[PDB]
């Protein structure tokens, strides 16, 4: 699934980060990372792809040996402490759907401007749902990709969760 | 308010204030606080409520059960004499648990009382509660959940039989 | 470097799976096929959770399929562990009671039970 | 009597009247926060007044108030305990709490659920002060679980993240299996004792309290985090950071070391006993602390620290010092929790980062944040004359000078160098140096809630530990005569552990990039107990039931539904498949009727 | 076959935003709600609660108080045993053998 | 690939590899984010073992 | 008994003589009123228990039985009516019909003084529990477990039929109160322990007893919501009830007979409490929390002693109102998506935030929190199976640790976490459906104030 860049380019970030983890002082982490890149470029012309891989290969052994026990993750990053934090306050747009009249009396404005969206949503449905059965091959889609709307007042096809996700500070 | 033969307690013995100290006890002023702020409006609010009791005073008892005949003197089957005489033993089985209960309650008092001296000062309370605990173990314990009256009696009579068993041989 | 010593609990790294690298163009083909079922699949279940006028539930026959399989068919489960604590406390009851007769076993305050 | 025992209750009234209004809807939601911190306030002032007539005269007393339940010779009834350690340490959890509530007030500002989180804070408190007062086993359970479910809920409070819901659960699984100590010990004394009533249990005063006490010795190791019931109290930095604070000083943890003190009476005569808790508590103080050597994140740093002061009080314990355990609790609460509170102050100054490898050069741009910070690492590592000093410092000298364990000892006295240490990586990794936090620049300790809240813990943290040694009653014989090395230990392996961080901390700048040791990775993942553990244990427990003895196959495949069924499906098809011939049911007649005769003689 | 389709599910509350998911009608829908309310809340668990509370001596449990105070008060009073091993006098048994 | 033939009563279920749902990429755009599943692939025979509240299989650096 | 029976009774034509639209307006109602005299049964002595006349007699045990039984019906209504809402009318007035049906035979099958009279209307509650299950579920199984239900039962009743009609021979009556005097003890011999068998395995079937409970799970699945509340809440007391009363004349022999039903109750709660942490089905989650409340039950009415005897009663009335709440609580979330796997909708509290108390709540019921009356009745079979031996603590310590686990589990996994995103018709909890939960809670913490009126006749 992953090219041999790709896998290159993914080993190089890992490495900096885990660099990053240990030696924590920028100056010390500037010095370093200096000469992890250049171990890179000592090889980056490598035309031989047997040789290129197992460079990648020893690499990948050289970082599992090397790598920090405790490296540092972004707060909001998968694992860090701050990660899915604001889901429980993350509520799906048809909850409104339910609202008492009562309740919706107090927003006029904002649910006056929900009702052209619906509507917007209805009217570009039948258009969105057409256009992926005309591009589809017959066996099916072969990649989780979708297309772009073609025409001028079309909408991409499959964009209503997309565009009216929860914000992700959402209180 | 209770019976102080049942409930016994010692005369208290509080030591007079013997100040060392010119600073004042804030502990005096605020027990004059309570009292005037907290105590002397929950008194006047309880007098006027015994005033409106003495109004209506009316009574009640405390029920008396005649002795019946016990279990031993109930025939074989005979359920008439015998409901009457297991009714009587329950009865005395629930008042037999609330005597430990009420020597458990002198324990646990003087304990709480005597304070670090309760190994020595309580002997006495101690004393009684083991007999009592020792003989009621010996009148209802191991009878099972559907205990009765002719269990009991069963459980006695294995008793008596160990104890003129055990003087045989002495 | 020593090696990896998978376990059950803690499976080899992808980046030190031989497997990973050794890419042949067979094993392109079944990638190939494997996203191909994952987009039919994705294509289905959007066509579906995007449809304005659905109120429910998309019924999934996977999640349907491991219920119904998890839920048929009605050593820690026959005799064996019965017949061991039968005797645990068999041999713990029998003990007791012996002591008991003998007025060995200390119950001086024990009249609750 | 009447204004003592008066004010004792209605502190705790007092503490259940926000929890009143809320539930009968009576009262304004626009600032129900400031109302619970002003109900702590005021209960405060009214404990203290107790407290005053206890520290005069020794007033003590107990308040049997409701008549319950009674099971037969077994009274229950709610029944408050006014002594030494509820009139010492309701004031301390109070005083505590109230710097806590008017914190989170600044901390959790932005939380929809704020009023919510402050009943969950004010129910946690209820059901301690429920624990340190209760006087009979059962209400004392009563507290006992309710710390625990409300930790859960108080762990769990951002419960679409699943780490979250992780933790909570892991910390009731933990506590419970600490529990099974807790109903073993009821169970001993109701069948030993016929009591559930600390009055009565001292005054029998058992001597065969192996089991009894090897229960509560268990309980007290899952609530107090003691070593291998331990992992849960670091993994409890999933709650927010004021749940940190008042689970690790006032409320859930010191609940272990609590029991034990209240069963003093019993484990002063048990040696046995004694060496038991000896030993966990040394374990356990070392190892946590070796743990926090090499953690990066700043809560989970403060987290071992409470474990590690934790086995500290534990070893108190088992050296026969229980009135020193309870005084390293009043004084730990204090220096603990604003630890926390400037931990929670960085975070929320530098965008919920909490990885001290990402802070760096705040000793002046947090000058306040800082000198807290400070002195609360110089009580905690036993500087002389603040309130860690006041606990540590005797307990250090009453371990040394004991008849005691040679081995728990020299733990004991390692743990303390360590302290030093990672209090010294705190200090180093987030004030000193350079920043290393992104660059736009949101740090703001300027709110007069977070001024203030900490403010009254830093003069609590400086002066509790001498107001609180000079006014308590002497209840044993402090040893006070040893040599020169045996007085001064505390204070110089605390000095070396202080020099050898530097040499550490230092040489972090070096241009030297080094590979990791085997004893650092045994550090930073914690000894591996969770990873081995909550692995292993989960997978054997979980795979147990959702699963060969050929006896039980006698048996199952004899009678069951499926056996039974066929049988008489087969028997149906033998009875009724007949060919419909005359000559055939005939020829059967003329068997019966010969048979009849023949083997049965039923012609006779 | 010749069978019906599977009908969609009703939403009570679009019919009636002021549901209390008792019934459609919204007349009847009311009734039903306070009736429940009225009869469970008001009455059993109220005054049930109540009823409970002054249970005139549950099983003889404060007699059975009163009564052994009695007889701790007659029994030491006069230097008798607070409680006697042998439940039945055994002048009324007769052992065998 | 089935189970084993045996008394178990798996049937024709998959066998899918022992590995827990921690293990799938977070940063992908599964049909439910917490399980990291996707709407109509076979779920593990033990995937209620295997969710990321309960077993983990991840690699470890020692 | 009678004026409870004969209004009981009058709910029937009160019911097909209501107006079309007021049969569960006037069927609940009156069904309340009925619950509330309910509680002049409380008129219980010391020593006596309340003997009405030949037939029928109240003590502590059957009182706070028959209480449960009562206050059940107008819930039973309540939790039903939604989902017979397409009914035509008169099959809703015949289901109704059977609920009122079923209640006559519990109030008489907890009251009767004669063994045979209690094993007549024991049996009677079969025949309603078997048409609602079997007309009124609604899957294709609901014939099978009404099957597995049926059989079971008798393959035990019918033995305990013969046992009692011997009894009656031998002795000269079945009569509860004479079998309290005259009753003998039982001699060794395998006459003996045959009698013994038959007098408890119809009983174990009912509780159900490990090894012998997994027609329960099935019923469960396959009952509607009324069927579910009254097997869980009062027929799997019936056993234990049964078996209250019927080990009076089983003395001494239970002394060694218990043996291998207190090592089915106590390893079988272990493993069903083990059961649970895997169960993919939330209605068959807590079919199996049951059977594994039910275990220490079995025990302690095995273990025969004063604290056990305490216990189990209290169990019997706790885990009634709890595990027919938890199924009222799993019922409203099927209502809404129409299955009853756990794992299909999560994150419920971020789209219904009271409901999510209501499960917090059961859970820590069913966990056993103290001082609820859940814990009393567990507490007190833990400290009567410790007497009994030491060792069972391990087993009850480690039962409660699990407990704890899927009671959680439960809570967390339907209510925490992230809500599925393709589910959207999660409608607000109805003033019914909040009112239903709150009539099982509220009932259940108010006992705590005043545990001695479900600690039976040992208190
Ligand atoms: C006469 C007869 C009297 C009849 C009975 C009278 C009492 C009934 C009152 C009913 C009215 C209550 C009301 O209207 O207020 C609704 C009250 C406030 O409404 P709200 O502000 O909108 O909050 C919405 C959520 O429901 C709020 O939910 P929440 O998440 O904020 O928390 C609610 C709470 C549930 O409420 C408390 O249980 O759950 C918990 O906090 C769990 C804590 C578990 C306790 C742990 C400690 C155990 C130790 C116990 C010590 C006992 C002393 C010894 O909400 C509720 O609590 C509803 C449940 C009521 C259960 C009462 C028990
Ligand atoms: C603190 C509040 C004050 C207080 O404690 O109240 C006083 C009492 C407890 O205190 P008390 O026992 O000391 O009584 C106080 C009154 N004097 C002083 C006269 C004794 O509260 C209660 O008794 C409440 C009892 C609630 C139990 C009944 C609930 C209703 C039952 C409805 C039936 C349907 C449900 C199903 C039942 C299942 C089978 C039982
Ligand atoms: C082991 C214990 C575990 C307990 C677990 C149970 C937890 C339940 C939750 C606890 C709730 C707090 C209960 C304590 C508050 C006081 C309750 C009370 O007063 O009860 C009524 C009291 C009963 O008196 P008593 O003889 O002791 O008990 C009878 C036997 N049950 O009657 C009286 O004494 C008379 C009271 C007169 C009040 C006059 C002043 C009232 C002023 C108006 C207030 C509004
Ligand atoms: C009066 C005393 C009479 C004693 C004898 C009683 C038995 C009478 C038989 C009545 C039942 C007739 C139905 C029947 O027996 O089925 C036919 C069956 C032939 O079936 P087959 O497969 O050949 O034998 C298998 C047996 N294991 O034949 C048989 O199995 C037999
Ligand atoms: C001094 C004497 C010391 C005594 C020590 C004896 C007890 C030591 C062993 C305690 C139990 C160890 C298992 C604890 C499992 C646990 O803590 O749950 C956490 C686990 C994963 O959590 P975590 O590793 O933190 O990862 C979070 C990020 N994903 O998440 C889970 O998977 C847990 C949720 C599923 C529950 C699985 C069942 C656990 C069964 C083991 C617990 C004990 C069972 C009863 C036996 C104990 C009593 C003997
Ligand atoms: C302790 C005493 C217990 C007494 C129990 C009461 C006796 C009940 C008698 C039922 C016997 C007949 O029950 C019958 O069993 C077979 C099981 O093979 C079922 O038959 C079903 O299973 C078999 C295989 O298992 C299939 O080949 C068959 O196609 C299928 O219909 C019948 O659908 C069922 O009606």
């Amino acid at each position: 699934y992953l090219t041999h860049q790709q896998k290159v380019l993914r080993l190089y970030k890992r490495a900096l980060r885990h660099l990053e983890s240990w030696c924590i002082h920028r100056d010390k982490y500037r010095y370093f990372a200096c000469l992890l890149r250049a171990r890179f470029d000592e090889h980056k012309n490598e035309k031989d792809m047997v040789k290129a891989t197992q460079l990648l290969r020893e690499a990948e052994e050289e970082f599992w040996h090397g790598q920090h026990p405790q490296p540092y993750i972004f707060p909001e990053s998968p694992g860090g402490t701050s990660y899915e934090r604001y889901e429980c306050y993350k509520v799906p747009e048809w909850c409104l759907d339910d609202w008492h009249p009562s309740e919706k009396a107090m927003y006029p404005d904002y649910f006056a401007k929900r009702e052209q969206w619906k509507k917007l949503r209805r009217e570009s449905w039948e258009r969105e749902v057409k256009q992926l059965q005309e591009e589809t091959p017959v066996g099916g889609p072969r990649t989780e990709a979708l297309p772009p709307a073609r025409k001028q007042g079309d909408l991409p096809p499959l964009w209503w969760h997309i565009v009216t996700r929860p914000r992700e500070r959402p209180m | 308010s209770w019976d102080k033969d049942v409930y016994p307690e010692p005369p208290r013995r509080t030591p007079a204030p013997s100040p060392q100290t010119s600073l004042p006890n804030p502990i005096t002023y605020l027990t004059k606080a309570f009292d005037l702020l907290v105590d002397r409006p929950v008194t006047l609010v309880r007098e006027f409520i015994e005033r409106q009791h003495a109004k209506n005073k009316y009574y009640y008892y405390h029920r008396e059960f005649r002795r019946v005949p016990d279990i031993t003197e109930c025939q074989e089957k005979d359920v008439l004499c015998m409901f009457e005489a297991e009714m009587q033993w329950r009865r005395d089985y629930k008042v037999d648990q609330e005597i430990v209960n009420i020597i458990q309650e002198r324990l646990k008092a003087c304990q709480q009382r005597e304070g670090e001296s309760h190994r020595q000062n309580c002997a006495k309370e101690l004393e009684q509660f083991t007999q009592v605990v020792k003989a009621y173990q010996d009148r209802y314990h191991d009878l099972g959940a559907h205990y009765s009256a002719r269990k009991c009696l069963a459980k006695q009579k294995q008793r008596m039989l160990a104890e003129r068993k055990a003087a045989k041989e002495a | 470097f020593p090696k990896y010593e998978a376990s059950r609990l803690s499976s080899l790294p992808t980046t030190l799976d031989p497997a990973e690298y050794d890419i042949s163009s067979e094993t392109r083909k079944a990638q190939a096929e494997r996203l191909a079922i994952r987009s039919r699949l994705k294509r289905e279940y959007q066509l579906q959770y995007y449809d304005p006028s659905r109120r429910g539930v998309i019924e999934d026959p996977a999640l349907v399929r491991w219920t119904y399989a998890r839920s048929a068919n009605i050593a820690l489960f026959g005799i064996g562990p019965l017949v061991f604590w039968y005797y645990v406390f068999k041999t713990d009851r029998d003990r007791k009671e012996k002591l008991i007769q003998e007025g060995k076993l200390d119950r001086t305050f024990n009249i609750s039970y | 009597m009447n204004m003592f025992s008066s004010l004792s209750l209605v502190t705790l009234l007092l503490l259940t009247m926000p929890i009143m209004m809320m539930s009968f809807n009576t009262y304004k939601p626009s600032n129900y926060p400031l109302y619970v911190k002003t109900a702590i306030s005021y209960a405060f002032i009214t404990s203290m007044i107790p407290t005053m007539m206890f520290i005069h005269s020794g007033q003590e007393l107990i308040i049997s108030n409701w008549h319950w339940l009674t099971i037969q010779t077994l009274k229950l009834s709610l029944s408050f305990k006014m002594d030494y350690f509820s009139m010492m340490f309701i004031p301390v959890a109070l005083f505590v709490t109230w710097s806590i509530m008017e914190f989170s007030m600044w901390y959790m500002y932005s939380d929809p659920n704020i009023n919510k989180f402050f009943k969950y804070l004010l129910l946690f408190l209820i059901t301690m002060l429920i624990l340190v007062t209760a006087n009979n086993l059962f209400q004392l359970f009563i507290g006992w679980e309710g710390v625990g479910i409300m930790s859960f809920l108080l762990i769990g409070w951002w419960y679409g993240r699943a780490d979250a819901n992780t933790a909570a659960l892991q910390a009731i699984l933990y506590n419970r299996i600490g529990d099974i100590g807790f109903i073993l010990a009821m169970a001993w004394f109701l069948t030993n004792l016929n009591t559930w009533d600390l009055q009565q249990i001292f005054m029998l005063n058992p001597s065969d309290s192996n089991m009894p006490l090897i229960g509560l010795a268990l309980a007290a190791t899952g609530k107090s985090a003691q070593f291998g019931l331990h992992p849960w109290l670091p993994s409890a930095m999933e709650g927010p950071t004021p749940v940190s604070a008042l689970l690790h000083s006032s409320t859930m943890v010191v609940a272990g070391i609590f029991l034990l003190i209240r069963f003093y009476p019993l484990t002063e005569n048990n040696k046995y006993i004694q060496s038991i808790t000896l030993c966990l508590g040394a374990i356990t103080t070392l190892f946590t602390a070796m743990c926090a050597l090499t953690q990066n994140d700043i809560k989970k740093i403060i987290a071992f620290s409470t474990s590690s002061q934790l086995g500290l009080m534990m070893v108190t314990i088992g050296i026969n010092q229980p009135y020193l355990a309870f005084l390293h609790i009043c004084t730990h609460a204090f220096f603990k929790a604003m630890l926390f509170m400037c931990s929670g102050s960085i975070i929320h100054s530098l965008n919920d980062e909490q990885d001290i490898r990402k802070m760096g050069g705040l000793f002046k741009a947090m000058p306040f944040t800082t000198t807290a910070l400070i002195v609360g690492s110089l009580a905690l590592t036993g500087m002389p004359f603040l309130t860690g000093f006041y606990s540590k410092d005797l307990i250090i000298e009453a371990a040394n000078t004991s008849y005691t364990n040679a081995w728990a000892l020299l733990m004991t006295l390692i743990a303390t160098s360590f302290t030093a240490i990672y209090s010294t990586r705190i200090i180093f990794f987030a004030l000193l140096g350079q920043p290393r936090f992104p660059t736009l620049v949101n740090i703001n300790e300027n709110n007069p809630l977070l001024i203030n809240s900490i403010k009254r813990l830093l003069i609590g943290s400086l002066f509790a530990g001498y107001i609180i040694s000079n006014n308590i009653p002497p209840t044993t014989i402090p040893q006070m005569t040893m040599p020169y090395y045996l007085k001064t230990t505390a204070l110089i392996v605390t000095i070396l552990g202080f020099i050898l961080a530097l040499e550490i901390s230092n040489m972090t700048k070096n241009l030297k990039y080094h590979y990791p040791s085997n004893a650092f990775k045994f550090s930073t993942l914690l000894g591996y107990f969770p990873t081995i553990m909550h692995r292993l244990a989960p997978y054997m427990n979980l795979s147990m039931s959702q699963k060969s003895s050929l006896l039980d196959l006698i048996w199952l495949e004899a009678i069951l539904p499926k056996t039974i069924s066929l049988a008489q499906m087969k028997a149906s098809t033998l009875v009724t498949n007949q060919k419909g011939l005359i000559k055939l049911y005939f020829l059967s007649f003329l068997i019966t009727i010969l048979i009849s005769m023949i083997l049965f003689n039923f012609h006779e | 076959w010749q069978e019906d389709p599977e009908p969609e599910d009703e939403n009570l509350y679009e019919k009636n935003p002021d549901s209390h998911g008792y019934d459609k009608d919204p007349a009847v829908d009311i009734w039903n709600m306070r009736v429940v309310f009225f009869f469970g809340f008001s009455i059993v668990l109220v005054l049930g609660s109540t009823f409970v509370a002054y249970l005139p001596d549950y099983r003889m449990q404060e007699w059975a108080r009163r009564e052994a105070e009695r007889l701790v008060k007659y029994r030491e009073a006069h230097g008798l045993p607070i409680m006697e091993s042998n439940c039945f006098d055994p002048s009324k048994i007769q052992l065998p053998e | 690939e089935p189970y084993p033939d045996d008394g178990t009563g798996y049937g024709d279920y998959p066998k899918l590899p022992d590995r827990s749902q921690q293990e799938r990429d977070p940063w992908y755009d599964w049909d439910h984010p917490d399980l990291r599943l996707n709407w109509g692939e076979p779920m593990h025979w033990d995937l209620d073992m295997y969710i990321r509240n309960r077993v983990d299989t991840s690699p470890t650096p020692v | 008994m009678l004026k409870y029976i004969i209004p009981t009774i009058m709910l029937m034509p009160l019911t097909w003589l209501s107006k079309n639209n007021m049969i569960w307006v006037n069927s609940t109602a009156h069904s309340l009123l009925i619950s509330f005299t309910s509680l002049l049964l409380m008129n219980q002595f010391g020593d006596n228990s309340l003997n009405f006349s030949l037939l029928f007699f109240s003590d502590s045990l059957s009182t706070p039985l028959l209480i449960l039984t009562m206050w059940l019906l107008p819930l039973m209504l309540m939790a039903s009516q939604h989902h017979l809402s397409k009914e035509n009318l008169t099959r809703k007035k015949l289901f109704i019909t059977m609920l009122i049906s079923l209640q006559l035979f519990l109030i008489m099958t907890f009251t009767a003084m004669e063994l045979i009279l209690f094993y007549i209307l024991f049996e009677a509650t079969l025949v309603p529990t078997l048409i609602i299950i079997t007309r009124w579920g609604n899957q294709t199984e609901r014939l099978n477990a009404g099957l597995y239900f049926l059989f079971y039962t008798l393959a035990g009743s019918l033995p305990l039929l013969v046992a009692l009609i011997y009894i009656q021979n031998t002795v000269g009556s079945l009569n509860f109160l004479m079998l309290q005097y005259w009753v003998q003890p039982v001699h060794n011999s395998w006459s003996n322990v045959f009698m013994w068998l038959a007098c408890m395995m119809a009983f174990m079937v009912k509780m159900p007893l490990y090894g012998l409970h997994l027609w329960l799970p099935k019923a469960h699945v396959e009952a509607p919501i009324a069927g579910s509340m009254v097997l869980a809440a009062v027929l799997l007391k019936l056993g234990g009830y049964g078996m209250l009363r019927i080990t009076l004349i089983l003395n001494p022999m239970t002394d060694f007979m218990a043996y291998p039903f207190i090592m089915l109750s106590l390893w079988g709660m272990i493993m069903t409490s083990s059961i649970c942490l895997r169960q993919t089905d939330l209605k068959s989650l807590i079919a199996y929390s049951s059977v594994s409340h039910m275990a220490l039950v079995i025990v302690a009415i095995l273990i025969q002693t004063p604290w056990s005897y305490m216990g189990a009663t209290a169990l019997m009335i706790a885990h009634g109102l709890t595990s027919s709440m938890l199924f009222c609580l799993a019922n409203s979330n099927y209502e809404r998506i129409h299955s009853r796997t756990m794992i299909l909708a999560r994150g419920l509290q971020t789209l219904l935030p009271l409901m999510a108390t209501w499960w917090l709540l059961a859970s820590l019921t069913n966990l056993a929190l103290p001082p609820t009356i859940n814990l009393i009745g567990e507490l007190f079979v833990v400290m009567s199976t410790f007497s009994w031996s030491n060792i069972t603590i391990i087993l009850m310590g480690v039962n409660m640790v699990i407990t704890a686990l899927y009671s959680l589990y439960m809570l967390i996994m339907t209510q925490r976490g992230k809500y599925t995103y393709h589910i959207n018709n999660i409608s607000p909890s109805f003033t019914r459906e909040n009112a239903l939960m709150s009539l099982h809670i509220l009932p259940l913490l108010l006992l705590t104030l005043n545990p001695k009126i479900i600690l039976g006749p040992l208190y």
